[PDB]
């Protein structure tokens, strides 16, 4: 098996920068075969043998290499270019393809709004109950996000969800549930979300009382 | 011109088989091979193999070698792959691709979603948001479901300001989560209504949920 | 450099080939169950070997391989682009592979 590296694994940048992706042969290789996929659809073949343009695509693509080092360019990056990019190779079986790189939208620092839910009363009847800490239009994606009881740090009992980039605004929005039993929760007062967050000077918290 | 389309999605219980369809038009069947390639959530592409309508011959990777038979009758113009004991690490998109070189012309995509569970109706609780000064949030928690997708509206479709609904997470017991929500003044939690309206097709279900403070 | 196409089929005559290009693989048949995949041809200037050789028990260019153990009717060859095979009835031509436009393909031998 013949395996490949690309490099960066996620690329942010701004309409009209240059970019640049690399990837890694662990072989000696004749050539490098390249595609671009959007969510919901069949790879789409963009540069064929190393450097040349299949048919439809824009004068701003190309690429370069040889033996186990590839890389291809974006002079100008557009609104349409943003997508995932894959290398392929076709030398020897078995046929082998890049691990992939993402090119997100570069925007500006914009911190999170915090809100806290307890969990309904209706859902308190099931025996099990669920805490929900939401993060709200923000930039870059790295958000860190840890629940507090009673001023003690918690693990193994929580799952976050992210949404896709807003194709308008280029922001971010995250959703982390702690989910318990009845009876364990009954048993504390104190419940606090703390946010963390490159564009907060300060990390921030959001609590409530069990009992009203 | 060259279009080739796949059979439509799958639900499969652990041990059972299922066969995958693709058809072909647009140019002569048996002048060209018919590749397999298989793309896992968060992994990359996996090649598969091959088959030559004209013999019938088959060639493998030494990964689904005892796992996958790709077969084809010219009489219809279609291509087949089977999957032999289904396991939950098999779960993926499968895509028929043409030969004849680089890869160009490839198909739609075909879901096999591989799990122990049975179809199940969901669970709707509200998230309560202050109506003096400063914007507040609520929304609608969706759990205990299964299969995929369900979809949430607001108040029929009027309101669209402000709403986020996040993707499903998968839970340590097999089934379905997700929960909705939207930003609003606090000054409109005195005279306003707001409806949260869920619907999953597999089991037939349509509930809509109003929230307050 | 991998041809994806077979070799065409002249309405009477053989094919064949003698000189393999670095590239070209075989896999062995016979019964198999060791633990190998291929054979591969492989060389630079100097010379060319074969790297793989294969076993079996019961229950610019490289030569052919010696016949090992038990050998079907029929060996299948994976061919590279550039590869050439030549082709009881007189005439009165050879077979190449080429790549234009991301598309592989056997020349018809204008026999």
């Amino acid at each position: 098996d013949i395996q490949m590296t690309q490099s960066p694994s996620t690329l942010s940048a701004s309409v009209g920068d240059r970019v640049t992706i690399t990837c890694s042969a662990s072989s000696s290789i004749s050539y490098m075969h390249w595609y671009q996929q959007k969510p919901g659809k069949a790879p789409k073949l963009l540069i064929y043998t190393t450097s040349n343009l299949a048919s439809g695509v824009p004068a701003r693509f190309s690429g370069s290499g040889s033996g186990t080092e590839f890389t291809l360019t974006i002079s100008s990056l557009q609104p349409d270019d943003f997508a995932t990019y894959y290398c392929h190779q076709r030398s020897t079986y078995p046929l082998t393809f890049g691990q992939g790189t993402k090119v997100e939208v570069k925007r500006t620092v914009a911190a999170p709004s915090v809100f806290i839910f307890p969990p309904s009363d209706e859902q308190l009847k099931s025996g099990t109950a669920s805490v929900v800490c939401l993060l709200n239009n923000f930039y870059p994606r790295e958000a860190k996000v840890q629940w507090k009881v009673d001023n003690a740090l918690q693990s193994g009992n929580s799952q976050e969800s992210v949404t896709e980039q807003d194709s308008k605004d280029s922001t971010y929005s995250l959703s982390s549930t702690l989910t318990l039993s009845k009876a364990d929760y009954e048993k504390h007062k104190v419940y606090a979300c703390e946010v963390t967050h490159q564009g907060l000077s300060s990390p921030v918290t959001k609590s409530f009382n069990r009992g009203e | 011109q060259v279009q080739l389309v796949q059979s439509g999605a799958e639900v499969k219980k652990p041990g059972s088989s299922v066969k995958v369809s693709c058809k072909a038009s647009g140019y002569t069947f048996t002048s060209y091979r018919m590749h397999w390639v298989r793309q896992a959530p968060g992994q990359g592409l996996e090649w598969i193999g091959y088959i030559n309508p004209s013999t019938g011959y088959t060639e493998y990777n030494q990964k689904f070698k005892d796992k996958a038979t790709i077969t084809a009758d010219e009489s219809t113009n279609t291509a087949y792959m089977e999957l032999s004991s289904l396991r939950s690490e098999d779960t993926a998109v499968y895509y028929c691709a043409r030969g004849g070189g680089v890869f160009d012309y490839w198909g739609q995509g075909t879901l096999v979603t591989v799990s122990s569970a049975s179809t199940k109706g969901p669970s709707v609780f509200p998230l309560a948001p202050s109506t003096s000064g400063g914007t507040a949030a609520l929304g609608c928690l969706v759990k205990d479901y299964f299969p995929e997708p369900v979809t949430v509206s607001w108040n029929s479709g009027a309101l669209t300001s402000g709403v986020h609904t996040f993707p499903a997470v998968l839970q340590s017991s097999g089934l379905y989560s997700l929960s909705s929500v939207v930003t609003v003044p606090s000054s409109s939690l005195g005279t306003q209504t707001y409806i949260c309206n869920v619907n999953h097709k597999p089991s037939n279900t349509k509930v809509d949920k109003k929230v307050e403070p | 450099e991998l041809c994806d196409d077979d070799p065409p089929e002249i309405p009477h005559a053989t094919f064949k080939a003698m000189a393999y290009k670095e590239g070209t693989m075989l896999n062995c048949e016979c019964r198999i169950k060791s633990g190998s995949l291929y054979m591969l041809c492989t060389g630079n200037s100097s010379h060319s070997s074969w790297d793989n050789q294969c076993q079996c028990t019961s229950s610019g260019h490289c030569r052919e391989p010696p016949p090992w153990e038990n050998e079907a009717t029929e060996r299948i060859y994976h061919f590279v682009v550039g590869q050439m095979v030549y082709y009881q009835g007189y005439r009165a031509a050879e077979s190449v592979c080429k790549m234009t436009h991301g598309k592989t393909r056997w020349t018809q031998p204008q026999l």
